[PDB]
Order: C-alpha cells, then structure tokens, then sequence
C-alpha cells in the first residue's frame, strides 16, 4: 500500500553496516557520530516540494550517553490543501463535461459534412481535419487523466496527450494562414497547398514531441514527466505554442482590417457579428492570459482557457455547423425529397 | 417583305392540303404498342441479376 | 400559336385622346408581362413601358413619364394603353409585346427585331 | 399586296383551327382510363462520373449501350464506359463553348458544336496516337443548338439562326436547307427510320421535315414558351415537346393536334430534356428545380423522383436498348440509374 | 479479358494526368464575358486592350480568358446562359449615343441581366464609353427629364479642365443604373460603373476581378 | 498550454497532500 518505505529503507542497511550510533530515523536518515558532536544535514527533497527554491540547512540533531536526544526544536518542521483541491476537483469536472459536449456536436458535425457531397471542398477538407484535431485532443486528456488518477506506457500517453495539443494549436493557425492566403492572393490561390498545411500540421507535433521525449530522457527523466519544473524542457514545447497564438492574432487583425476596408467601400455591427463568429474559429481567447505568467492569475487562466474553453468544439460546431445557410439548404432539401 | 407572307400562306396551304386520320386510330395504335413491348423494357419492369450489366 | 391584336388608332388632331386595346389571346395573361414598344418611321424598336405581373409595380420611359398611363384587367385578359395627351414625336407604330418567360420579372429580347410574340400593330397621327 | 395574303392567311389559320378541334374525338383521358398506373418506381443510382470540369451541356448514348460520349464547357469532349466507369477518349476541343454532341451510330466518328458556328468531326481510329479534327463543317450564321448522325456520312444540324441544315463530310458542301422558322432551333431528333425529323424552336412551334426533299410536312402549335426538347416516340408516328411553361405535350403526326399534356402546380420551372423509354410508357423528362422527374405517359401521374443531381439537369439520355439512363447536371457529374 | 482490363487501365490513367493538368491549367485562367451595343464601340476598347473573337492577355502574371459576342443574332435569350460561371461580365454602353434611344434600351438590358436567374451570381462591370463624343453633343432631358433638377453630388470629384455638365450628366447615368441595379436584393453580384475612353482599363478590370473573388471568399466564409 | 498547467498543478497538489499525510502520520 505504501512504496514510500522503500526508499527509507535502504537507509537501515546503510546505518547497520556503516556510543551515539547510528539510529533509522523515519524522517531521515542520520549517521553515527561523536558523543556530544551536533550534527546537520539538509533535508531531504521531498520536503522542498511545498518550496520550489533552494534546499537549506537547518535540522541538527543531538547525541547522548547511549542514543540520539529527542528533536525538542522540532527541526523537521523548520526545512520547508481543503479548498484548492475542491476547486480543481470542480474544474475538473467542467472541462470533462464541456470537452464530452465538444466530443458529440463535432462528432455528428463532421458525419453531416461526410454525408454531403456537395459540401466537399479544400475549406471543409481543412475543417475536417480541425475536428479531427479535436477528437484526437479530447481522447487524449481523457485517456490521460484515466491513466493519471513510473511506466513506459504511461510516458506514451503524456506523448500522444502533448502531440494532440500541438496538433490542435497548429491546426487552428493553419486555418487562419489558409484564410489569410486566400484574402491576400485572390488568383492562383491554391500551389498543392492542402498538402503543405497537411503536413506542417501533421509533422511538425510529432517533431516537437520527439525533441522533447529524447531531451527529458537524457537530461531530466523524473516519474512520468507529468509535472514539468524543468523550465528550459518546457520552453521547447511551449514556445512553438506561443508563437502559433501571436501569428494567428496577427492574421486575424490582418483579416479584420482587410473587412473593414471592403466595407467601407463607397457596419460596426456586423464588424462585430464578424468578429464574435471569427474568434473560436481562431481561438483568440488563448491571447488574453497568454502574456500572463503561469504562477500569475494562474486560477483565472485554469477556469477561462480551461473550464469554459471546452466548449470552443460546440461553439465552432453550432456557428460553423446547423446553421451554415449551405448545410441548412441540403438538409431541407434532403428532408423535402423524404 | 413581301416575301415571307408568300411563303407563309404557301405553306399554310400545303400543310391544309394534306387530310389527317381520327385521333382514336392513333391512340389505339400507341396503345397497342405499349402493351405488346412492355416486356422489352428494363425500366418499366423488373430486371433480371443476369442481365443487369450495372450490378 | 399566341396572339397580340390591337385595337383602335386613326387620324386624330393633336392633344386627342385615344384607347388602344390588345387582346392577348391564348396562354395565361396573368403569368406573363406585358411590355408596350414603339416603331418610328426609319428608326428601331423603342421600349415604352411595361407592368408587372399584378401591377404592384409600374415603370415608363423617360420622354412619356405623366402624359400616358396602362391598366391591366385579368378578367377580361387584354391590356389597354391610354394616351391623354398627344406629341409630334409620336407618330409610329404601337406593338403590345410579351415577356418571354413566365413567373420571373426579367424579360429578354423584347425591343428586338423579329420577334415571335409581337402584335400586327396599329397607326397613330397627330 | 400584303393585305390580301394576311387575309387569306387569317382564314386559312381560322379554318385549321375548326377543323382540327371538330375532328378530335377520344382525347385520349377516356379511352386511357382502362389502363392499370404503373405505380411508383424508385429507381436507384448505379454509377456516378466525377471526372469532368464545367457544366455538362449533351451526351449522346451507343448503338452497343456501351459507350457514350459528354461535353463540357471547359474544352473536354469524353468518351465514358459505362461499365468499367474508365474514360477512353478525351480530345481537347479548339473552342471551350459548346452545346451540343452526336455519336455516330457506326462509332467511328463523334460531331460536335457550340457558340464557335463551326461543327466539327473526330475521328477515333488514332493513326498517330493522337486524334485531331478531321473536317470542319463551317458555314452557320448563328450558334449550332443540336447535331444528329443520319449515317457515317449525312448530318444534319440546327443552329441559332432560323434553320437547319444537312451536311456531306467527303464534300463538305450544304446539301439540303430547312427555311420558315421564326424562333432560334434548340434542339433535334431524329426518326427510327431517320425518313422525318422534327425540330423545336423558340416561337412554340414544331415543324416536321423531310430530310431529302425539305419541305415542311406540319407545322404544331400550342405551347405558351419556346421549346427546348424534343424526341420521338417509339412507334415513329408521333412526339413530345418541353418548355419553360412546366409543361409537357405530346403531339401526333397523323392527328397534327395536340394529345396530352403534363402539367402540375408544384411544379413552375422550365423543361430541357424529354425522352421516351423503349416501350414508350415513361417520360423522363428534366426541370431547373435541380432534379429530374419521371412522367408516365397517358396518365399524367408522376412515377418517380431522379433526386440525385445537385444543379439543374441540362441533359438526360437513355440508351439504345433501354437498360439504363443517364442524367447530366451542371455539378460537372454524370450519373447512371438503372 | 484480363490484358484488354490492364490495357484500359492504363488508359485510364493516362487520361487522369492529362484531365489533372489541364484541370490546373483551367483554373489558372479566368474567364470574361465583354458585351455592348452596336454604338458602343467596343472594337475600340478591345484594340486598347469566327463565332467568338477570344483574346488572350496577361495582366501581372495573371491570364484573362476574355470573349467576344462576335458575328451572333440579336437575340441574347438563350445562349446569354453559357456565360454565368464567368468572373465578371463587361458591359460597354457608349454614354452619347441621336437618331435613336439607345440609353433605354442599355438600361433594360441590363435591368434584364441584372434580374436573371443564372446570372443573379456573376458580377457586372459597367463601363461608359465615348465620353468626348458625349462632350462634343452636350458643348438629354428630352429623354430624361430628371436631368434638368438633377444635382451634382457633394462627392463628384472632377478632374481640372472639365465645364460642370458632363460631369452631371455621367454621374446622372451612373446614379440611373446604380439605382436600377439596387432596385432589387443583389446577392453575390455587385456593379462598379466606371469611365473610360484610356490603356488603364486593363489594371481597372484586374481590380474588379480581384475585389469580386475576395468579396466571393468572404461571403463563403459568412464574414460579408 | 492550459491542460499542462492544469495537470502539473493538480499532480503537485496530489504529492504535497501524500507527503503531508504520511509525515502527520509518522509524527503521531
């Protein structure tokens, strides 16, 4: 039931075969000394997890005649729960309930879009491919937290989790670059470039998630590599991230300036129309706490990008899907032929 | 022109110079021909696995 | 095969008045738009005026806006055209034409020459 | 003088117009009661083309039932195999506009034509591993409508400017000329013994030919808009007309009346196909509502909806033998139902 | 039966190369229809830039497929539908043009086109030829009596040299078929009347197509 | 992204409350 021992355990040995002596502390572990000789050590790294800094000095222990004096400063408690746990137990439950909703509108989404011959097309083809992003994302956070709540199989979960993530951000830009070509090149528009959007949204996860697995394995392989104090690892995988968000912001405003010059010719309101239906198309929510620190605001950005960013599926599969004036016509036309 | 309602009236005349059978003979006779070649056609009836080269 | 007759015309002083009559004949007069084009001596056919299929919506040409006027009466499936007052510039012939297609409002080749749908026309003086 | 000639022709066409009415009898609704309906038939699509570019505009089937030949907008006129679904042939035309296109009944050569007033003639016994024009059959005023073969050597063709005319490829001179039409020709067919040919025009009328002699046998009035299809019935003594009036007449050579008609509410759009079945008893003719209808003849009830097209039905043909019929849309898709 | 289905394979095959090459070809270039009366003088036009008279030019690397009507009947009902894929439609109206009324008779032309139900998708460039002739004879409220009430608009922008009137009276014809043009809902169709005589029409015309396949993108994307 | 963060944190949380709840239990 308890694996905790085991790493103490070791601790016994080494102080049996190594008038004060040694003695198997549960806290940690002490090595025999001079009668009277204050010895201290550091302790160990499993109290710093509360600490994130640097470990300190500070617990000493005292010999007597025949033992060790009982710890009276308590130095254990000098080196280095209720509501945060029930409020990630709440957003957890959210994000399931919004990624399951997102789950089944773009589930029967994309079967509607398949049905219809006539709605085939590089834009569909590209929006397709969108939502099978976001079936691999929520599979993937699924499959993650069955396996989470040391292995190989689990490291190949937390792999295909972050490949599917990529995958979803990288999509999303290549669905404001597809946008933004066709506006800046009206002729010649398409130079087989369904195939180069496929395969810098299909290679380039796998690339990253590759470059990561090998760094962590030869730099930092600790547990399953869930948790990710290592900064320099992180960035690798987070800056390519970054940089999809600023790009696809910047595309964005490009579109925007490019509507607003065409209406313009010789509309606030549909401006905004506009821009409320353009936004889960390009996920311009992750913008607004991107800037923002992860320690910062950090409940905030897990309820905004997280809880209710769940239901970017729904939203982009009720405007972008149901209502569509092309998928509204075939399906009447459809049903008027029953 | 001149011309042309020459050729109109001709016309008028040679197509009210020709004399035309009662309508019924005509329909009795595409009648007939329904039913005797309705066999022949695939589409009114039935078409045979064997033969349906689009199968 | 569809007519147009007309009605009416002859030799009358200026500022006269005269009814012109078309008595379509043939296919449904409600379906279709009647179209009025005038033929000057040595010039071209000239759109007039025309109505809608039920007269909601009424249009002439620029030189006859005011002085003229149409009605159109489904029961009796022919259409008039009313000239109060009477120019110089329009002594020709009037043809009461019809939109080749029904239950749409554009019409195609109404001014042109040799067109099937056309009336035998009548004479006006001034 | 003309007034005496308008005269004699108003008599003459008042006379006609008695006669005609006080010789109808049966007018088929009474005698035709007897026979059973055919009931519905919901035919299924077997094979569906997807290899052409622009709008369809004129297929034309095989002797063999075999092979068929389909024309586009864009330059392309396709040889298709109806059972192994390969193409066979694809000649690029000199001219991308064409409307019409005739298969030789020998196979060996296949006629086209459209907006550029020249017919041209290809050869497909390749001597060079290409085919090329063989002769060009120019001399037309106006745009060529239809083109049918009457042998491997005689076709004849109708045009936009008020006639039709036949043709002799060794020679390449007018042999025969068909003058009196008012309204532009939009379509031809030809007779089982190829003796008479009857051409529609767009002043509502339809006028029989002879194609030696070329004069006009009758003249068929009745419709309230231009005609743009036309075909004959099995037996050889009779045809049906299409127009924009959503209406369908069937006319007989030895009554030179009218027959039935086809006509209902639902249906407003206009009408650019008519063919027959080889029994006779289907009409299956097309409509602009972007679907086809299956009209049973001597009856007036509708059999069947060919709802499968997604643009209006420019052409429909059937095959020699009546095994299957094809439909041709502007979704640049060619499908076969059986 | 086995090498006759290889054979045709193989033929198939081939086929679908050169279909796809073509095909790539095919959308490269985009296609015009250039359309005007007989006074319009658009010989004129296309020097500046047979059944048909098809030209070829390339504007910034881009290849136009632009036709002519050509030696054809006058009669537009039937064949005018061939031309409704195309990406814009040229339409040449000589403004001066008198023995006869030809303003009206442009006007229901193009009323006609503008409400057609093939041609409700394929935009309309409007382009009013022969100004210095319309100069020249005006240095019409006979046919238009509007004109003589007829106000500059505040944002007429006349270039130097020109009297007043025939800047009132091209805008009075370019506010007639605006107007008609915007009697009706348009949809997926737009109209940009324009002034030329003039070797830029080549740039206006590249213009015109760019704007339209944007506004064409953009209304598939629901944005405008 | 957020579902990283949302994990890192929650996994910490998991092993800060493990190790609280074993060193209570020793203590006493």
């Amino acid at each position: 039931d308890c694996i905790f021992k085991k790493e103490q355990a070791m601790c016994l040995e080494k102080i049996q075969r190594a008038g004060c002596p040694g003695m198997w502390d549960n806290i940690t572990c002490w090595k025999p000394a001079h009668v009277g000789e204050m010895v201290l050590v550091s302790c160990p790294e499993l109290f710093r997890i509360f600490n994130p800094d640097q470990d300190m000095g500070v617990v000493s222990r005292n010999c007597t005649e025949d033992g060790w004096s009982e710890p009276f400063p308590h130095y254990f408690d000098a080196c280095g729960t209720g509501d945060q746990d029930y409020y990630y137990l709440s957003v957890k439950a959210l994000y399931t309930v919004g990624y399951s909703t997102s789950l089944v509108t773009l589930t029967t989404a994309m079967v509607i879009l398949c049905r219809f011959r006539k709605l085939h097309c590089t834009r569909n083809f590209i929006h397709m491919n969108l939502f099978v992003s976001f079936m691999l994302r929520a599979i993937s956070v699924f499959i993650k937290d069955w396996i989470l709540y040391s292995t190989v199989e689990c490291k190949a979960v937390m792999v295909f989790f972050h490949y599917c993530v990529v995958s979803n951000y990288f999509w999303l830009f290549i669905e404001g670059l597809y946008l933004f070509t066709l506006l800046v090149e009206t002729f010649f528009p398409e130079r087989r470039y369904f195939y180069w959007y496929t395969i810098i949204g299909w290679g380039t996860p796998t690339v990253c998630v590759t470059v990561w697995a090998t760094l962590r394995l030869y730099f930092d392989d600790t547990g399953c590599w869930d948790m990710n104090d290592s900064t320099a690892l992180w960035w690798v995988i987070k800056g390519p991230v970054v940089g999809s968000i600023m790009v696809n912001f910047v595309l964005f405003i490009g579109i925007i300036v490019i509507l607003v010059q065409k209406l313009q010719s010789p509309i606030y309101l549909r401006l905004a129309r506009s821009t409320l239906l353009l936004i889960p198309l390009f996920g311009i929510h992750y913008t607004v706490f991107a800037f923002s620190p992860e320690n910062v605001s950090k409940r905030e950005r897990l309820v905004f990008e997280l809880g209710l960013g769940s239901f970017q599926g729904f939203v982009v599969a009720v405007l972008y899907c149901f209502l569509n004036g092309e998928v509204q016509a075939e399906i009447k036309r459809k049903w008027r032929s029953w | 022109s001149i011309a042309q309602a020459r050729k109109l009236v001709e016309q008028l005349k040679m197509e009210a110079n020709i004399d035309r059978i009662k309508v019924s003979k005509a329909a009795a006779d595409l009648m007939a021909y329904c039913e005797a070649h309705a066999k022949e056609d695939p589409l009114l009836t039935p078409v045979p696995a064997s033969e349906n080269p689009f199968r | 095969q569809v007519q147009l007759q007309e009605s009416g015309g002859g030799l009358v002083q200026p500022g006269g008045s005269l009814r012109l009559s078309c008595a379509a004949s043939g296919f449904t007069f409600s379906n279709y738009k009647m179209n009025w084009v005038r033929q000057a001596p040595g010039k071209g056919l000239e759109w007039v005026s025309d109505i809608s299929q039920s007269g909601a919506s009424i249009s002439y040409t620029g030189s006859v806006k005011g002085r003229f006027t149409i009605s159109r009466d489904n029961a009796k499936n022919t259409l008039y055209l009313q000239m109060n007052s009477l120019k110089p510039e329009d002594t020709a012939v009037y043809y009461c034409a019809r939109c080749p297609a029904p239950f749409t409002r554009d019409c195609f080749d109404v001014t042109s020459t040799t067109y099937a749908y056309r009336g035998q026309g009548t004479q006006v003086t001034v | 003088e003309l007034d005496q000639l308008r005269q004699e022709a108003e008599q003459l066409k008042n006379q006609i117009r008695d006669a005609r009415k006080a010789c109808a009898d049966a007018t088929l609704s009474q005698i035709t009661n007897n026979i059973d309906p055919v009931g519905r038939i919901q035919m299924r699509t077997r094979r569906t083309l997807r290899g052409h570019l622009a709008k369809i505009y004129a297929m034309h089937w095989g002797t063999d039932s075999r092979l068929l030949v389909s024309a586009s907008q864009d330059g392309k006129l396709i040889i298709w195999d109806s059972y192994t679904t390969n193409k066979v042939h694809a000649i690029p035309l000199r001219s991308s506009w064409v409307m019409t296109c005739a298969y030789a009944p020998s196979g060996n050569y296949v006629a086209c034509g459209g907006l550029d007033n020249i017919c041209s003639i290809y050869n497909l016994k390749t001597r060079e591993g290409n085919v090329r024009v063989s002769r060009e059959l120019a001399g037309h005023t106006g745009y060529l409508s239809c083109c049918r073969f009457l042998d491997d050597n005689q076709i004849v063709t109708s045009s936009g400017d008020t006639t039709c005319a036949l043709w002799d490829i060794e020679t390449g001179q007018q042999t025969t000329t068909f003058t009196g039409h008012t309204g532009d020709v939009m379509s031809l067919s030809l007779a089982p013994d190829t003796r008479l040919f009857v051409s529609g025009a767009c002043d509502a009328s339809a006028k029989l030919w002879d194609v030696r002699e070329g004069m006009c046998r009758q003249t068929f009035t009745g419709h309230e808009s231009d005609i743009n299809a036309i075909c004959f019935f099995p037996n050889g003594n009779a045809f049906a007309t299409g127009s924009d009036d959503a209406t369908c007449r069937l006319f007989d050579l030895r009554a030179d009346q009218e027959l039935m008609t086809y006509s209902h509410d639902n249906i407003i759009c206009g009408i650019t196909s008519v063919s027959f079945s080889k029994s006779g008893r289907l009409l299956l003719a097309g409509y602009d509502d972007f679907n086809c209808n299956v009209w049973d003849a001597l009856k007036a009830d509708r059999a069947g909806v060919l709802a499968g097209h997604d643009n209006r039905v420019s052409c429909l043909g059937v095959t020699d033998d009546g095994m299957a019929v094809a439909t041709g849309s502007w979704d640049s898709f060619l499908k076969i139902w059986n | 039966q086995r090498n006759e289905e290889k054979a045709q394979r193989e033929a198939n095959k081939k086929i679908e190369k050169q279909l796809q090459k073509d095909k790539q070809v095919y959308r490269a270039t985009h296609r015009l229809l250039l359309l005007g009366a007989g006074e319009s003088g658009k010989n004129t036009i296309v020097k500046q830039m047979s059944g048909i008279f098809e030209t070829k030019f390339q504007v910034d690397k881009v290849n136009f497929h632009m036709f002519d009507v050509g030696a054809q009947r006058d009669e537009r009902r039937k064949w005018i539908q061939c031309f409704n894929d195309v990406t814009a439609i040229i339409f040449v109206v000589a403004s001066s043009s008198n023995q006869t009324n030809r303003l009206q008779a442009a006007l229901k032309l193009f009323d006609s086109i503008w409400n057609n139900k093939w041609l409700r998708d394929t935009s309309v460039i409007l382009f009013l030829n022969k100004q210095d002739l319309l100069a020249e004879k005006v240095l019409i409220e006979d046919y238009f009596p509007e004109f003589a009430r007829y106000t500059t608009p505040e944002d007429a922008t006349p270039e130097p040299g020109e009297d007043p009137r025939v800047t009132r009276a091209k805008y009075f014809i370019r506010d007639e078929f605006l107007r008609i043009s915007t009697a009706s809902g348009d949809g997926r169709h737009y109209c940009y009347p324009h002034f030329t005589c003039d070797t830029e029409n080549i740039r206006r015309v590249f213009n015109d197509c760019r704007d339209i396949i944007q506004r064409m993108h953009l209304r598939q994307y629901e944005l405008l | 992204h957020s579902d990283a963060v949302f994990t890192d944190n929650y996994t910490r949380l998991r092993k800060q409350m493990a190790v609280k709840k074993y060193l209570n239990s020793i203590l006493n």
